[PDB]
């Protein structure tokens, strides 16, 4: 009912970001939604005296044929002064369910002085009419300050539920509310409905994957060459990996498909390498003061591999996505879904989103990514233009 | 007197840390002084300005050309920041289209009172024997940074109700002009136009009777009722060209390319690299002269675009012009274009047709979403199988929207495809190359499983070039199917990027060799790790 004073970081002006082109149906959906939001006083139209603009587009979440308004708050979030609680037990919980609490944010009024920075623009087709401009009178979804401000309120809402059973972990990131537990999915569903109506009144399944080497009865020259390449690669990550007895098999010059029988010393070397690989990595820690880097490799056939790390050859997490949902004919759709899942997991585990490095040209991604995007948050990303040799090594 | 509806002002604030303008007044001639005195007299009589006193410590210079030229340049730096033209091809055809234009656009809109004091200027009295006459603005000044935004916001605010009340008329506001199209009968159209005129008169916005029947000359375009085009393209004729005139020329050709199909700027654009001088004379190759010549050929026959019909599919068709050049036509019906265009490949070391095609499709898609607010169906010179293979085996994620194969050679194709697994019954070439970083001397060659060996000595070369060279040699001397083992991450990287064309002629020759091959398997191994068959001993000599 009262607006907590909010400013920006020292020496930083408000965000000015070009609104990118929108399709017709998205423009229409935004027009309808923003009209209805205007009627409810959530947002108000503004004049030219406001230089600031933040991008906006429209999406569709699954099970919903109704549009949702997605604001890209990245630059504004970066330009807000750091606002001054992470449950490491959330990742340990057997199951975690995600909720959208965004409807609750619109009750809290936004600081009047700060409202000028939340300005956005519904664009028009072919620049025939000037864009419709709005500013938020309440806490906007996607803004980093919104959960921080509603944090206390949310605590007040969750006091009875949390006090009632404290075997249930509750976390909050942006517009999303994550709830972990050990319960059964039926009882979990009933409990989540209980918390849902509890919200009325006022599905995930959570290690760094081991580097594996083939087990073969007979090795070709090619097999051993790939093995040596993978082991040499892994030697960066692991201290004691030695390829010298395996390389001694390749000695002479033979056809790639010719079978080379393993020697005693070579088999021993491979075994020792296996044992070394079975251990975890030496001295791997998570520095909260460092960036999270995510790298994704397209493996083909819907397969994707990823690694989250703060330092080269020290991996905080690794994973693989074969998941097939409506994505078969479309690479970019798959990539977007993968980025979303990796980001979600990153949010659960470390509390924050990773900086992505994407195996896609900038222009392609820039063109098509918003069409497949169902998340309320957005991460940062990079584009790698040089094909990695590590592709085969993470397969 | 009719009570003109008040236009609520726009609050204006100066930039934080900066103060109001203080600048000297120019030594103007007596005639100019008299002229400005008269102008400001009748202006004050109209109520667009008011006289102030010495209290105001803000002054901006003034001149005369009569016409009063007020210089706000030092005010524009002290004034806060305030918040793409419509493309003819996107305009939807209407039965009637009327152009209204407001006179005294900025002077019809009041200025924020608190800011008015900052707009002050002084008229020098003759022989400087009297204090100069002080004046301030009650309305939006000509040449003031805040004028266009405030004016268009006010205008929009006034236009909203008429628009909402009349859904059967379409209205587009640009700057000081209003363009009203409609599909209803001509009489009802004229009536509604007069209605709008009086509606604007309610806020005191004057619009002409009678006007300005088509064709409209607007922003370098000619707008006819059924069709649109560009105003005539004038290509300067000079015996010796200047870089500035090449900027002019390339700009003009670019402007003409949105409608005229087949425009090529590549040579002329290639001649502008690292110039940065307006007087510099540059030569022209036969390719360039022939390019500008055929460009003059294209500009002989005049061509028109049509307007946009939402009822029909939007179709983009692309053709390969060669040398990284692509041309596209966006149309509704066959032979009738909405518009046209071109895409030039980005500066790069290596590349292939498919990538450039993809980039073109992206460009056209963005352009389309801007203009028509939708993605067009594509007609592309690429077989479905070619695209299938390419995108499935590409290390990068890639996608093209809905499209069909049009067969109009040259067709985009995959020239070579590397094997997934080693080839049985195919000779295995272990290649290596190296160079001396001092003497710039090196060797490159191969040894195979059949005993075949070669080592070629090379001058003026680098390690990378010798690795590429070694691969090239393996390709030359091998049969239709070959397995090549290389220790080069560089060469493997390039070849895995799958270029069909390259800056490096060595890479081009390698590509040629690849094209001549039936099956090629390229395997990589760590160097210096003592892999047998991989001979550093020969090339490191
Ligand atoms: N000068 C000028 C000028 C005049 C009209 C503009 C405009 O005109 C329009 C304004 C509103 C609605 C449709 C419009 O044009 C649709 C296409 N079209 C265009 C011309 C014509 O005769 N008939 C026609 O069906 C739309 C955009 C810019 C315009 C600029
Ligand atoms: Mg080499
Ligand atoms: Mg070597």
């Amino acid at each position: 009912i009262e607006t907590v004073p909010v400013k920006l970081k020292p020496g930083m002006d408000g965000p000015k970001v070009k609104q990118w082109p929108l399709t017709e149906e998205k423009i229409k959906a935004l027009v309808e939604i923003c009209t209805e939001m205007e009627k409810e006083g959530k947002i108000s139209k503004i004049g030219p005296e406001n230089p600031y603009n933040t991008p906006v587009f429209a999406i569709k979440k699954k099970d919903s044929t109704k549009w949702r308004k997605l604001v890209d708050f990245r630059e504004l979030n970066k330009r807000t002064q750091d606002f001054w609680p992470h449950p490491a037990g959330l990742k340990k919980k057997k199951s975690v369910t995600v909720l959208d609490v965004g409807d609750a944010y619109f009750s809290v009024p936004l600081d009047e002085d700060f409202r000028k920075y939340t300005a956005f623009t519904i664009p028009s087709i072919n620049n025939e009419t000037p864009g419709i401009r709005y500013q938020y009178n309440v806490l906007p979804q996607g803004w980093k300050g919104s959960p921080a401000i509603f944090q206390s309120s949310m605590t007040k809402i969750l006091e009875p539920f949390k006090k009632q059973n404290p075997d249930i972990v509750i976390y909050q990131y942006m517009d999303d509310l994550y709830v972990g537990s050990d319960l059964e999915i039926g009882q979990h569903r009933t409990k989540i409905e209980e918390l849902r109506q509890h919200l009325l009144r006022w599905e995930l399944h959570p290690t760094v994957q081991p580097i594996v080497l083939p087990e073969k009865d007979s090795w070709t020259v090619n097999d051993i060459q790939k093995l040596v390449g993978k082991l040499n690669w892994a030697s960066q990550i692991y201290p004691g990996i030695k390829v010298r007895q395996l390389s001694k098999l390749l000695r002479g010059t033979k056809a790639l498909t010719e079978v080379i029988p393993l020697t005693e010393e070579a088999e021993l070397e491979l075994a020792e390498n296996r044992e070394i690989l079975k251990e975890p990595v030496h001295g791997v820690y998570y520095d909260p003061s460092k960036d999270l880097i995510a790298e994704i490799q397209k493996q083909g056939q819907g397969q994707w591999t990823y690694q989250i790390y703060q330092e080269p050859f020290k991996n905080l997490k690794t994973g693989k996505y074969a998941r097939m949902r409506g994505a078969h004919t479309n690479d970019v759709k798959q990539l977007t879904e993968a980025v979303q899942k990796i980001t979600t997991e990153s949010i659960v585990i470390w509390g924050k989103t990773p900086k992505f490095k994407l195996p896609i040209q900038k222009e392609t991604w820039e063109t098509w990514w918003t069409e497949y995007w169902q998340a309320t948050w957005i991460p940062e990303w990079e584009f790698v233009n040089t094909p990695p040799l590590v592709k085969l090594w993470y397969q | 007197m009719v009570p003109i509806s008040p236009i609520e002002t726009v609050p204006v604030k100066l930039k934080p840390g900066m103060d109001g303008p203080k600048v000297k007044q120019w030594p103007l001639t007596e005639e100019k002084i008299k002229a400005l005195v008269e102008i400001c007299t009748e202006m004050e009589k109209e109520g667009k300005i008011s006289k102030i006193g010495p209290e105001n410590p803000y002054n901006t210079p003034v001149f005369a050309i009569w016409r009063k030229l007020v210089d706000f340049r030092e005010l524009n730096k002290r004034t806060q920041d305030f918040w793409g033209i419509p493309h003819p091809a996107g305009l939807k055809k209407k039965k009637s289209v009327t152009v209204l234009d407001v006179g005294d656009a900025y002077f019809s809109v009041p200025l924020d009172e608190d800011f008015r004091k900052y707009t002050a200027f002084t008229i020098p009295s003759i022989n400087n024997e009297t204090p100069g006459i002080r004046y301030q603005y009650n309305v939006l000044p000509q040449g003031w940074k805040g004028s266009p935004a405030i004016f268009q916001s006010s205008m929009t605010k006034i236009l909203e109700p008429f628009a909402a009340q009349n859904p059967d008329i379409v209205i587009c506001q640009y700057m000081d002009d209003l363009y009203v199209g409609s599909d209803l009968e001509i009489g009802q159209h004229r009536t509604k136009i007069e209605e709008l005129r009086q509606h604007l008169l309610r806020w005191g916005l004057t619009t002409p009777d009678k006007q300005k029947e088509p064709p409209f000359l607007w922003m370098g375009y000619e707008l006819h009722p059924d069709k649109w085009t560009v105003q005539p393209i004038v290509l300067p004729e000079k015996d010796s060209w200047t870089v500035n005139d090449i900027q002019k020329l390339v700009g003009k050709l670019n402007w003409a390319s949105q409608i005229y199909p087949g425009i090529k700027v590549r040579q002329l654009s290639k001649l502008l690299r690292g110039t940065k001088a307006l007087t510099e004379v540059i030569p022209l190759t036969e390719e360039a002269e022939l390019e500008l010549a055929e460009n003059r050929e294209i500009l002989k026959e005049p061509v028109h675009g049509v307007y946009y019909d939402p009822s029909k599919d939007l179709i983009a068709e692309i053709q390969k012009q060669g040398q990284g050049q692509w041309t596209y036509q966006i149309y509704q019906e066959p032979f009738k274009n909405l518009k046209t265009g071109k895409y030039a490949r980005m500066r790069g070391a290596h590349t292939n047709d498919v990538k450039q095609l993809t980039e073109a499709v992206q460009k056209i898609t963005t352009e389309s979403i801007v203009i028509w607010g939708k993605t067009p169906k594509f007609k592309l010179p690429i077989q479905k199988e070619t695209w299938e293979t390419w995108w499935t085996e590409y290390w990068q994620a890639t996608w093209i929207p809905e499209w069909e194969f049009v067969n109009t050679p040259p067709l985009v194709k995959l020239w070579y495809q590397l094997e997934k697994e080693p080839i049985v019954g195919a000779e295995t070439f272990y290649v290596d190359g190296a160079a001396n970083r001092e003497t710039k001397l090196g060797k490159a060659g191969y040894v195979t499983n059949k005993g075949r060996q070669k080592v070629v000595p090379l001058t003026n070369t680098t390690n990378q070039k010798t690795e590429l060279q070694a691969i090239y040699l393996a390709l030359q001397d091998s049969g239709l199917e070959v397995n090549i083992v290389t220790d080069s991450q560089y060469a493997l990287g390039i070849i895995q990027a799958q270029p069909d064309k390259s800056e490096s002629e060595l890479v081009n020759q390698i590509i040629e060799q690849l094209i001549k091959k039936e099956k090629v398997y390229l395997a990589w191994v760590p160097a210096h790790k003592g892999i047998g068959g991989n001979e550093q001993v020969d090339k490191l000599v």
